[PDB]
């Protein structure tokens, strides 16, 4: 794993060090005892743990830990029911029921945390699975695996590079770096020193990359892992970030519960044993303690909540291979983006037409013939002959029924520009280049530099010949005398000659690479048509032509990508750019799709406008930056920090796919949740490491898309916006189901702690709580997750990784001594109200559990004086639980109506708005009624049939606690940020 | 904490006082809400009559030995063993003395045969307290008779006394003439007795309780109804409810007997989930 390339060096240097000869090879001998140190040709796979332990991982998934002590001390209370016989026992019942809903919640949080790490598939079809090598003297065609460095191979055209390789010879060779740099735009190679870093040296060529024409031979430097691909491998499998900013949140919460359970259960188990009650009593009372604080449900809604808008964003063309992905989009602060297929549409289109001295704009997008095509309509008209004339690219076949644009193309990416820009324009070019028919053809080369052709035009009588010329901008005013304007072929003149530099230099310091076109209609004097023009370049004249037009390509910004990023920037969003492309291009992409506003300049453009020395103005001034990869190497850590912290516009151009995990990683050491956006294999060792990673869907490779965390299908940028607004809600509506299932936990478990200490007769049995948790919140505790914010998400800036957590001490304090108390208090009131008129006064219960629970006494004397069977205080006890039970539903009928809206009236959300709170509001009444005042009530688990007066003796306290809450909301939308708005706001 | 601002454990003293005031106001408030609901709820309820009495509807029945596990066994030799068991019974009965039942202006003397339910009063905070039945120990007969072996109460072929639960305004019902209720009676005083009988319970069991026999008011074997109905231990001080002595005396020792023993009404009713609502359940071993 040596990145100390070595392309300085010549050709006999290279051959002492790796013991090689350049033509002569290396002997099979030295291959295999090389072979031996070094291994194999080959990327080692990743390791993925077995699923069976991922599984069993999550049966201790944060609440666990205080379930297994739970039927763990269930099922130990049995063991001391072996000593003492109890045939109507609970504790092995209740062990059992808790141990399953360990198991229950347990499969729910083990699809919910799930990690694709299937990078392989991707780097399988670029691998090259034969090599021309060359050892021993013989020309031997041997599998890849087989190199090692310093043998010779022989690269050929149309197939895959079989290693890391510094070529040595090389005869118009032109080889793909898009695995690196993200553009299919070929670089060709030489066989010597063209740059100092081993990026672009123009000598080397690179594992795996697709050798596009040309031969070349060349002795492998770098084999296996320590190769290119081979390191982008290594981090994008490697580094699989398993840390999710969702469930880090979820985590600290689960923390903070089990840390009030546990902290209230010694308290209540040490001042049990202080009252004299044996472990086996006290224990039981932590049964009841751990089951009372413990939201039962609460983990295992959620990711149903979240598996939901999943599939709803799925539907949305939003693929989402992680649950938690749903979240990490949107509270996230800074978005690391591609731009060559994520913010570009990574097809070469043309943009801007310089003809007549003025300037012109073209469709860029999908749209068609969008351009004032009707200034000259004579300049143009043949403009348009000459574009299409001079193409030797041709569409593929089988493309009637699809979009002109995104058509299959065969040929150079400049000419295929023009022959998209000729067929939006001009319906049927092939019609008109074939009528057009071309007598004379001229051969292309790299040195050549400009293309033309000789066309006998067929024009019904005129039928004179027509020569048209194209190429690089700097030859055609060298070699053009009359220039044309509206049809009239005017000489060139002094203002046309600066004049034509300055637009093109202003043109191309856009990003454009530009193309001039010129023609001449050849006499019929001395060339008739039977001339014909040899090909070796003597029967046609190359200099005093008719200068046509000039036009640019760019690779234009997708149709959407400048509004929606206009968006993000507007929701608080730092918007960084990071893509392998020339910062001449990228700051023009930057500029146009919003990441860099039209007063900032960065240090370029100030030290141009000012006309003095980059070193002498600062920095701070200019609030654009555009650093190269180049300067990113010799940048330190503390100073990539500086940059990324002083200027919010920033774009990182020519940057290596570890550099972008390297400002990736600067950015999230800043407290910031990061999107990286993504098509290339490239971007996914980055688009790991992001908290959450975004691929391109069709124009995505696949090994962007194995290492994403939502792919979108349709390319449509435009799910960005989106998928922040759910996600910022998503947040929202987690945080009003938490205090919903928490402000029911105290009142759960008060009537314990009441009976630890008062010995009043038990007012919810422990196997009652669970039916309150499992069922009758179930579909209210999802039903919150349907609400909307009172407030646009987006007017405010995105939440900051630590200094506002999912939960706080305010919704919990809130919840467990606001609400939960009330609850309790309305629950203890229908207690004494169902003891009360059966004879037991208040005053008088005090103490009594143990007369009460003890099974001798059948004639306990009441407040009346009335006699009881033991049986029949035990139904009592038993309607007292369903009595407590019922109430506190009813005010959680009322809790999830306040725990609807966090900040205004429910009149302003609106109570009939929401169809889906009104299902858990009756999903909890019609629970209760199949409970208690009905049948599996009768006879059954702790449940008896409730006097009908007894249901609605809790509508006081569950009027109560809307109006207090309603109260405070009101006073905090009154005046906000006094005191109310800072200590009464969840 | 930052000398700057105040700020110590997070806020400055004048929004310390806000934030207890607040809440001293908020649980304040809450707990005059609580006990103000309390107290609403108290008004409806009587001091008097129960609001309802759904649980105590059938009246259940309870052993005055107060047996630990519904099993009675001594040794006839041995004084400890029975010990507990006379002494539970001496404290329930020390109330039925004529000693205890004195004096005339609480304390009324009612027929020596059954009679009609003495309805005294209505509910109402009106006459102060109520006048009780006496019930003297006499009719205990061999069983706290005062004398003839009373002070064993049996040591040997043991006995019990049968109570039926009190339950306010309740005057219960004997069950009609209809057809014979178990062996040939030829003791019907229907109107004012309800029939308390002890069985066996092990039918398969040749029944070995042997003689069995009841010690009522007159020699019926029931309770008087002119006792009832109950006014509540404020209208009634002490009121001695009616008792039913059972002599048991068993040709079968050391074996293990279980009986159970049925109020016989039309208003009492008994269920197999309550063993002790219209019924008994009483093991019995007199070992060696
Ligand atoms: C039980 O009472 C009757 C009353 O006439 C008496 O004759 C009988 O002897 C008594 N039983 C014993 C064992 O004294
Ligand atoms: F802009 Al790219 F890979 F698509 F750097
Ligand atoms: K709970
Ligand atoms: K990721």
């Amino acid at each position: 794993g040596m990145d100390l390339d070595d392309h300085r060096l010549s050709n006999t240097e290279l051959e002492q060090k790796y013991g090689t000869n350049i033509i002569q090879g290396l002997s099979s001998v030295r291959a295999t005892e090389l072979l031996a140190r070094d291994g194999p040709n080959t990327l080692t796979p990743p390791k993925q743990t077995p699923e069976i332990i991922k599984f069993l991982k999550q049966m201790v998934g944060g609440f666990s830990i205080l379930l297994w002590i739970g039927a763990a001390l269930c099922w130990i209370a049995f063991v001391i029911q072996y000593v003492n016989n109890s045939a109507s026992l609970d504790n092995v019942y209740l062990g059992a029921i808790l141990v399953l809903v360990v198991i229950l919640t347990g499969i729910f949080a083990y699809y919910q945390e799930a990690k694709s790490t299937n990078i392989m598939a991707s780097f399988s079809k670029m691998i090259p699975q034969q090599a021309l090598v060359i050892r021993d003297a013989e020309k031997k065609v041997i599998s890849a695996e087989q190199l090692v460095v310093g043998d010779v191979v022989e690269i050929k055209g149309g197939d895959q590079i079989p290693a890391d390789i510094r070529l040595v010879f090389s005869q118009g060779c032109k080889v793909d770096n898009s695995s690196l740099t993200g553009e299919s735009e070929p670089q060709a190679r030489s066989t010597e020193f063209t740059h100092e870093n081993p990026l672009e040296t123009k000598n080397i060529g690179f594992y795996s990359t697709t050798c596009l024409e040309g031969t070349a031979t060349g002795i492998v430097i770098n084999t296996g892992d320590r190769t290119i691909i081979g390191r982008i491998a290594s981090l994008a499998s490697g580094v699989g970030s398993e840390k999710t900013p969702i469930a880090i949140e979820i985590e600290h919460f689960v923390h903070i519960v089990a840390g009030v359970a546990v902290s209230i259960g010694i308290i209540f188990f040490i001042t049990a044993v202080c009252m004299k009650y044996y472990v086996l009593d006290a224990i039981i009372f932590l049964i009841s303690i751990i089951v009372a604080n413990v939201p039962e449900g609460l983990l295992a809604t959620v990711t149903v909540t979240l598996s939901l808008t999943a599939k709803r964003m799925a539907k949305k063309n939003c693929l989402v291979k992680n649950l938690e992905a749903v979240e990490t989009l949107g509270s996230t602060s800074i978005i690391c983006s591609d731009k060559t297929g994520t913010l570009t549409q990574n097809r070469m289109t043309v943009a801007h037409l310089w003809f007549d001295n003025q300037i012109f704009v073209a469709d860029t997008s999908e749209n068609q013939t969008k351009q004032a095509f009707d200034q000259s309509s004579g300049t143009w008209a043949s403009l348009s002959k000459i574009i299409t004339l001079c193409n030797r690219a041709e569409f593929r076949p089988g493309q009637e029924s699809v979009p002109i644009m995104k058509r299959t193309v065969v040929g150079d990416a400049s000419e295929t520009a023009l022959l998209k820009f000729s067929e939006v324009i001009l319906g049927d070019v092939m019609g008109i280049r074939k009528r057009n028919h071309k007598v004379a053809e001229i051969p292309f080369n790299s040195t050549n530099k400009f293309q033309l052709s000789i066309h006998e035009t067929e024009d019904p009588n005129n039928k004179r010949f027509l020569v048209v010329m194209k190429g690089a901008p700097e030859r055609i005013l060298e070699k053009c005398s009359t220039i044309m304007i509206n049809g009239q072929e005017q000489p060139l003149d002094k203002s046309s000659a600066d004049s034509f530099h300055t637009a093109y230099m202003e043109l191309g310091g856009l990003g454009e690479r530009v193309l001039g076109f010129c023609h001449l209609y050849l006499p019929a004097e001395q060339f008739p048509q039977s001339y014909i023009f040899d090909v070796d370049s003597v029967n046609f004249p190359t200099s005093n032509f008719c200068f046509v037009g000039l036009l640019s390509m760019i690779d234009p910004p997708r149709s959407t990508v400048p509004d929606a990023v206009s968006k993000c920037r507007s929701a608080g969003i730092k918007v960084i750019m990071v893509t392998g492309d020339h910062p001449i291009t990228a700051k023009a992409i930057a500029k146009s799709v919003g990441i860099i506003s039209a007063n900032n300049e960065t240090v370029e453009d100030i030290a141009k406008r000012r006309n003095i020395a980059v070193e002498q103005v600062n920095k701070r001034e200019a609030k654009a930056a555009v650093v190269t990869g180049m300067e990113l190497k010799d940048m330190t850590p503390e100073q990539l920090d500086e940059l990324l912290t002083n200027y919010q516009e920033i774009v990182f151009a020519r940057t290596s796919p570890q550099q972008k995990l390297i400002i990736v990683e600067g950015c999230q050491r800043q407290d910031a949740i990061v999107a990286v956006t993504g098509d290339g294999v490239n971007d996914s060792p980055a688009l790991k490491k992001a908290d959450i990673g975004i691929a391109m869907g069709i124009a995505g490779s696949d090994a962007a898309k194995n290492a994403a965390d939502m792919v979108l299908l349709d390319d449509n940028f435009a799910s960005i916006v989106t998928g922040v607004e759910e996600g910022r809600l998503i947040f929202d509506n987690l945080k009003k189901t938490i205090a919903y299932t928490l402000t029911k936990n105290i009142a759960e478990l008060c009537p314990f702690l009441i009976y630890i200490v008062a010995g009043l007769p038990l007012p919810i049995g422990t196997i009652t709580i669970l039916f309150i948790d499992l069922g009758t919140d179930i579909i209210p505790s999802i039903a919150l997750a349907y609400e909307k914010a009172e407030s646009d998400i987006m007017n405010r800036k995105p939440r900051h990784k630590k200094k506002d957590r999912l939960v706080n001490t305010q919704l919990a304090i809130y919840s467990y001594l606001h609400i939960g108390l009330m609850q309790a208090l309305g629950g203890f009131l229908v207690y004494f109200t169902v003891y009360a008129q059966q004879g037991f006064w208040p005053t008088s219960l005090i103490n009594l559990r143990v007369a009460w629970e003890t099974d001798d006494i059948n004639d306990l004397e009441d407040s009346y004086g009335q006699e009881w069977t033991r049986y029949q205080r035990k139904y009592l006890e038993w309607t007292g639980s369903t009595a407590f039970f019922v109430a506190i539903m009813i005010q959680q009928i009322a809790d999830l109506i306040i725990r609807k809206t966090r900040r205004n009236s429910i009149f302003q959300q609106g109570l009939f708005r929401n169809k889906v709170i009104w299902v858990g509001i009756a999903s909890q009444v019609i629970v209760a009624l199949i409970l208690s005042y009905g049948l599996g009530s009768v006879p059954a688990l702790s449940f008896t049939m409730l006097r009908v007066q007894y249901w609605f003796v809790a509508v006081p306290h569950a009027i109560l606690i809307w109006v207090y809450d309603e109260m405070r909301k009101l006073f905090i939308r009154l005046y906000p940020g006094s005191w109310w708005d800072k200590n009464m706001y969840y | 904490w930052n000398s700057e601002k105040k700020e110590f454990l997070g806020r400055t003293g004048g929004s310390w006082f806000k934030i207890l005031l607040f809440y001293v106001i908020f649980y304040g408030c809450l707990a005059g809400i609580f006990i103000g609901t309390i107290q609403v709820m108290l008004l409806t309820i009587s001091e008097l009559k129960p609001t309802y009495q759904d649980r105590v509807a059938p009246p259940g029945l309870t052993q005055i030995p107060q047996i630990q596990k519904t099993e009675i066994s001594f040794r006839p030799n041995d004084p400890k063993s029975y010990e507990a068991y006379v002494l539970n019974i001496i404290r329930f009965l020390e109330k039925y003395k004529d000693s205890a039942q004195k004096d005339d202006m609480i304390f009324e003397d009612c027929g020596s045969m059954p009679s009609e339910p003495k309805e005294r009063g209505e509910f109402n905070h009106e006459r102060g307290e109520r006048k009780v039945c006496r019930f003297k120990l006499d009719w205990l007969g061999n069983c706290s008779g005062l004398n003839d072996e009373s002070y064993g109460y049996k040591e040997g072929k043991p006995c019990i006394i049968i109570k039926l639960n009190r339950v306010l305004g309740f005057k219960p019902k004997p069950p009609k003439n209809e057809s014979l209720e178990t062996y040939p009676l030829t003791m019907k005083y229907n109107p004012n007795v309800l029939p308390v009988q002890c069985t066996g319970k092990r039918d398969e069991d040749k029944d070995k309780v042997g003689n069995i026999e009841y010690f009522g008011m007159g020699g019926f074997y029931g309770f008087p109804l002119q006792y009832y109905p109950y006014y509540g231990k404020l209208l009634q001080p002490k009121y001695l409810q009616p008792l039913l002595a059972v002599q048991f005396t068993n040709l079968t020792l050391d074996t293990e007997i279980r009986i159970e023993c049925k109020a016989y009404g039309e208003n009492i009713g008994y269920s197999e989930k309550d063993r002790f609502q219209g019924r008994f359940d009483v093991k019995i071993e007199v070992k060696s």
